[PDB]
């Protein structure tokens, strides 16, 4: 249970922007402003519940129809949120509600929390081509908006899921590119080549979720989930790429993407971040210290669907290779935009190209997460390390190290508010390679530091020195703590010394084969900044017990003792972990003996309480008395006496009573079964 | 940071603050997120007064931003700040400087329709045959945007 | 055979200031100027002196009953003193400069040895330890390893971060269990085909190289990587417009580049161990 900067809104949070030391949440019916430093709400602006009407038009508002003849009151889901700074600094926000119609909030020249005082709706009335609606930006049923300055114009690239609600004179487009007017009072589409739309016929058939968009290398990229093919059952993730231009969508191509387990495919992309790699990861995936990589957290489809099961895998595509795959000359045609038939498609700026094969890459977690639904990813470098920030449908947030070589387990793992983790995320760095992520959960945004997380979580000395290097943790007698705040001169990052506190069974038969269970601490050895039991050695006197690694851990060891020929009592168990050794002076090689049994006879029905008598009958793991090959069920066990109920034979006959203690075997008196 | 204040004053239009901040040793070439100096911002918004003041203090008239690679002259040419264009050129702006897309202030003015600026740039000695990275001259851009008056001047 | 018959201070026995103090603390003594007997030296079973700046262990000969040594993080360059420590069981000389490992020849009671970070080139001396049970030769410059063919008792074995290109010698080490071959130049894998007792394995981050080839506009270099069954491991990520037309990786190289590469990946399971063979094959060009 961690304690972090914790802002909670009264309505769900769709979207999030950090600007000039403030945080702008785009929320259901709301936009909030929090302070970057402590997440206290400074200001609100109510985009509040709004009234839909055929007669009530898109930038004019109405309680002048509130009494309603066929008009509904509607929740204003935030779909987009862009700070723009080429013009005079302004928040542009785009709601779901008035045919997807953005407004600008203009910050006064000092108060930055002032979303409130100067706000213009953006809808210029349409006169040249009254059919078009370029101020209708966002789609109520799924949008991604990416804004970038280009050629002295603010450009808006926009992915929109679209559903055949044939809106007279206000249609929406599936992807499109429009610029603002310098008059700030309307968007314009530059030519008819500036949108590509799902054909009216398939507008329902089934749709195109837009998960993510980003600009890199002079292309715009969209990430997408849609229809391996049209009316074709199974779903699918693609990239969409096109030239970064006002003038229209130019070198348009969608190419499928495949994540696999190693084919076990994760066809539904859930979230994605784009960042540079650190050296370790770099080396491994095709490298370039200064290269853009698409980290994508994927998921497996419920068969014949687009909904995700709780199976996840993340895998990373350097955009440099994405391009290669796009450029390398095999090639289909855009089935959802052109016909499957007619010209262009029976042929080969102008053409729009689907690809027939995916670019595949393997899970980088290699199943580490194949039982949970990862819903959010983010990424950062610490020195050589590349670190994922992960989020889950169960509410769990966790920091992992990314690697092929090394199947790493998360060094941070815990519960954020029971509501799932949102794919909308912010990372912001500060000098010297720290910073924080802002992380949305239902309706709460949390400011999780990238690094310290804090250092006092670790409770044992071994776990403390296993902590990720960036936290810079050491052990101060009884706490995992940084050196600047250590109050004894006992702080260390190296001294993990072994320690035993219990060992069972206490003894073994001379034949051995007994597997010991040594509980304790720090039995492992941190090699190359990674713990294993490879340096661990278990010495029982002059012979060694061979460890079983699959059943052993840092706190408990498992090992089979070998055979001895002499009795030996009070023998020493030594355990070395590379740095030191620790002892346990209490183990014995017995030698169990049966002195007598009583009674020596009983009924064929069995149920006779058979008393075996002797010494060392309570070593080591398990006692198994038997008669006639049938089990003699135990009633009570001790060093000297073993009571058990004789099994039912189907014949009146004699048997020796055989006792089995691990690899030790013992016969004793014959037991007669009378009739 | 006086430089951040200078940047904000530059776009705000507070030429009093600009003069004061510079008197206090503000960085005349301070750069913001997009790599723009106070001079870029003043030129962008049209604050002729601030533009002159900054140049007097020693602003880099040929500084290019880190986003689009535009100089204050490029910005003035695009927006139509004829008076600023004149001052920048007198200050010693490179009339044939190109941005990241290979466009000169003449390319911009021609495409925007700023005949007055086109004439000034030509008189200064702008290359009317200079192509940009789209393979177009300012003349070509004038033709594309229907700016026949500019096209005739550039022809 | 080393026996001090007269009570002698600890300072005189061990010439190295550091190692002398170590023994001092071990024996609950007050200073290095304190006298000690051979009886007190005999009862010394376990010395722990990691990161003590010890430059020499001269005087250790008088500790016959020493079976635990920890000297990682020192300046040790000689191990002649240890040459005749009869019952030496565990030994750890990491982060040093021990190289004349031949000095262990007659240590037939030695079980677990560690010599990582010692800049060791040759290791042949290890032949004289067929009784070894835990070898640790990581982080070095080892090339050949045919010696290990006879350490047929090792249930553990490091070797990570060297230049091991041929691992065939490890073939008959069926009594193995925990093998670590990361950071090497592992191209082949048919070698370990028989380690049917493995439990833990690390075939990680190989960095193989091929002999320089004359660069053309159309280039084709045969895939060299092999799996445990001898199957050509399929290249994960090729570079520079590279495609894998089995068994040859082809490239379209218009201009001249210095080299091409293709990182690979191919999780393998040997015996009971599940590791993932990964690496980056590289090809020089001219």
């Amino acid at each position: 249970k961690y304690q972090l900067p914790n802002f909670t809104a009264e309505t769900p949070i769709q979207n999030v922007i950090l600007h000039e030391h403030h945080i702008f949440l785009g929320a259901t019916n709301y936009i909030y402003v929090l302070n970057e430093e402590d997440l206290q709400k400074v200001a609100e602006y109510k985009t509040g519940p709004v009234l839909e009407h055929p007669d009530c038009f898109p930038c004019q508002d109405c309680s002048s129809k509130a009494n309603l003849s066929g008009g509904v009151w509607k929740d204003n889901i935030n779909m987009a949120l862009v700070v723009d700074t080429y013009y005079d600094d302004q928040l542009i926000s785009c709601g779901s509600v008035n045919r997807g119609t953005c407004q600008r909030h203009v910050f006064p020249h000092n108060h930055t929390a002032d979303i409130q005082s100067e706000v213009h709706c953006i809808f210029s009335p349409q006169i040249e081509e009254p059919s078009q609606c370029p101020d209708c930006v966002v789609s109520a049923l799924g949008a991604k908006v990416l804004s970038s300055v280009k050629d002295r114009f603010i450009n808006f690239f926009v992915g929109n899921t679209i559903n055949s609600s044939y809106f007279p004179d206000h249609p929406l487009h599936s992807i499109s590119v429009r610029r603002l007017k310098e008059t700030k009072d309307g968007f314009m589409f530059l030519t008819d080549q500036s949108y590509i739309d799902v054909l009216p016929e398939f507008r329902d058939s089934y749709p195109i979720k837009y998960v993510h968009a980003f600009e890199s290398n002079n292309f715009i990229y969209f990430l997408t989930v849609q229809r391996e093919t049209l009316d074709a059952q199974t779903f699918h993730t693609r990239i969409i790429r096109f030239c970064s231009i006002n003038s229209g969508l130019h070198s348009y191509m969608e190419m499928p993407l495949e994540c696999i387990l190693t084919k076990e495919v994760f066809n539904i992309l859930q979230a994605a971040y784009v960042s540079k790699p650190g050296a370790q990861l770099a080396r491994q995936i095709g490298a370039s210290l200064n290269d853009d990589i698409l980290f994508g957290v994927f998921a497996q489809s419920k068969p014949d669907s687009a909904e995700p099961m709780d199976r996840s895998a993340m895998c990373a595509f350097p955009i440099k290779y994405v391009n290669d795959f796009f450029n390398k000359i095999n090639v289909r045609c855009l089935q959802h935009f052109y016909g499957p038939n007619h010209e262009h498609c029976f042929n080969r700026d102008e053409y729009r190209t689907e690809f027939t094969t995916a670019l595949q890459r393997v899970d980088l977690f290699m199943g580490q997460f194949s039982e949970v639904l990862l819903t959010s990813i983010s990424t950062f470098i610490k020195g050589d390390l590349t670190i994922a920030n992960l989020g889950t449908s169960e509410g769990r947030f966790m920091q992992v190290v990314v690697s092929r070589s090394g199947p790493s387990t998360p060094h941070v793992n815990f519960l954020l508010d029971s509501h799932p983790v949102s794919p909308e995320v912010i990372v912001e760095h500060t000098l010297n390679q720290n910073g924080y992520t802002l992380v949305i959960t239902g309706k709460k945004i949390t400011k999780i530091p990238l690094n310290g997380l804090g250092c006092r979580h670790f409770q044992s000395c071994s776990q403390c020195l296993s902590a990720p290097p960036f936290v810079q943790c050491g052990w101060c007698h009884d706490k995992c703590v940084r050196s600047e705040e250590c109050l004894s001169g006992t702080w260390t990052q190296q001294i993990c010394l072994p320690a035993i506190y219990k060992v069972f069974p206490n003894s073994a038969p001379l034949e051995g084969g007994t597997r010991l269970t040594i509980c304790g601490w720090d039995f492992g050895f941190r090699r190359n900044n990674k713990f294993d039991l490879k340096k661990t050695r278990v010495l029982l006197g002059n012979e060694s017990c061979t460890l079983t690694l699959s059943e052993s851990t840092m706190n408990t060891l498992k090992c089979t003792v070998g055979p001895a020929m002499n009795k030996h009592f009070n023998m020493s168990i030594i355990i070395s972990n590379g740095h030191g050794t620790t002892q346990y002076s209490t183990f014995s090689y017995v030698d169990p003996v049966i002195t007598s049994i009583s009674p020596k006879y009983g009924p064929m029905a069995g149920g006779t309480l058979l008393t075996l008598t002797g010494n060392y009958l309570n070593s080591g793991n398990s006692r198994h008395i038997s008669i006639g090959g049938k089990t003699c069920t135990l009633k009570s066990v001790s060093n000297s006496i073993l009571e058990c109920y004789t099994p039912a034979q189907t014949i009146s006959t004699e048997f020796a009573v055989k006792l089995k203690i691990d690899l030790a075997n013992r016969e004793t008196s014959i037991f007669s079964y009378r009739e | 940071d006086l430089g951040k204040k200078l940047l904000e004053a530059a776009r705000a239009g507070q030429d009093d603050e600009v003069r004061i901040l510079m008197a206090n040793g503000a960085d005349v070439n301070a750069a913001d997120h997009y790599g723009e100096t106070p001079l870029h911002r003043a030129a962008n918004k049209g604050h002729l007064e601030i533009v002159e003041v900054l140049l007097k203090t020693g602003a880099d008239v040929n500084a290019k931003d880190d986003w689009s690679g535009d100089t204050p002259l490029h910005l003035a040419a695009s927006h139509g700040h004829l008076e600023i264009v004149e001052v920048l050129l007198k200050a010693g702006a490179d009339v044939n400087a190109m941005a990241n897309d290979g466009q000169t202030p003449l390319h911009l003015a021609a495409s925007r329709g700023h005949l007055e600026i086109v004439e000034v740039l030509l008189k200064h000695g702008a290359d009317v045959n200079a192509q940009d990275k789209f393979g177009k001259t300012p003349f070509d851009l004038a033709i594309d945007n229907g700016n026949e008056d500019i096209a005739e001047v550039l022809q | 055979m080393e026996t001090i018959t007269v009570p002698t201070p600890i300072k005189q026995i061990f010439s190295d200031d550091a190692f002398a103090e170590t023994i001092k603390d071990n024996l609950k003594k007050k200073s290095v100027t304190d006298a000690v007997t051979q009886n007190e030296l005999n009862s010394i079973d376990q010395i722990i002196a990691n990161n003590s700046d010890i430059k020499s262990v001269q005087g250790i000969q008088y500790l016959p009953n020493v079976t635990k040594l920890f000297l990682n993080g020192n300046k040790l360059t000689d191990i002649k003193p240890l040459a005749n420590l009869k019952n030496l069981g565990w030994l750890f000389l990491d982060e040093n400069k021990v190289k004349d490992l031949s000095s262990l020849k007659d240590l037939k009671k030695l079980k677990s040895l560690s010599l990582e970070h010692n800049g060791i080139s040759d290791i042949n001396g290890l032949v004289h330890l067929p009784q070894l049970e835990s070898l640790y030769l990581g982080n070095n410059k080892i090339t050949d390893i045919t010696v290990l063919s006879r350490l047929t008792k090792l249930d553990t074995l490091s070797l990570e971060d060297n230049q091991i290109s041929d691992i065939v010698p490890l073939a008959g080490l069926t009594k193995l269990q925990n093998l670590y071959l990361s950071k090497n130049h592992i191209s082949d894998l048919r070698a370990l085909a028989g380690l049917k007792n493995l439990d833990v394995l690390e075939l990680f981050s190989q960095e193989c190289l091929n002999k320089p080839i004359n660069h053309q506009s159309n280039l084709v270099v045969p895939n060299t990587v092999k799996n445990t069954d001898g199957s050509l491991v399929t290249p994960e990520i090729i570079s520079d417009d590279g495609d894998y037309e089995k068994p040859n990786v082809k490239w379209h190289l218009p201009e001249f580049t210095n080299e091409v590469s293709f990182i690979f990946y191919q999780p393998v399971t040997i015996g009971k161990a599940k590791a993932r063979f990964h690496g980056r094959v590289t090809q020089p060009l001219k």
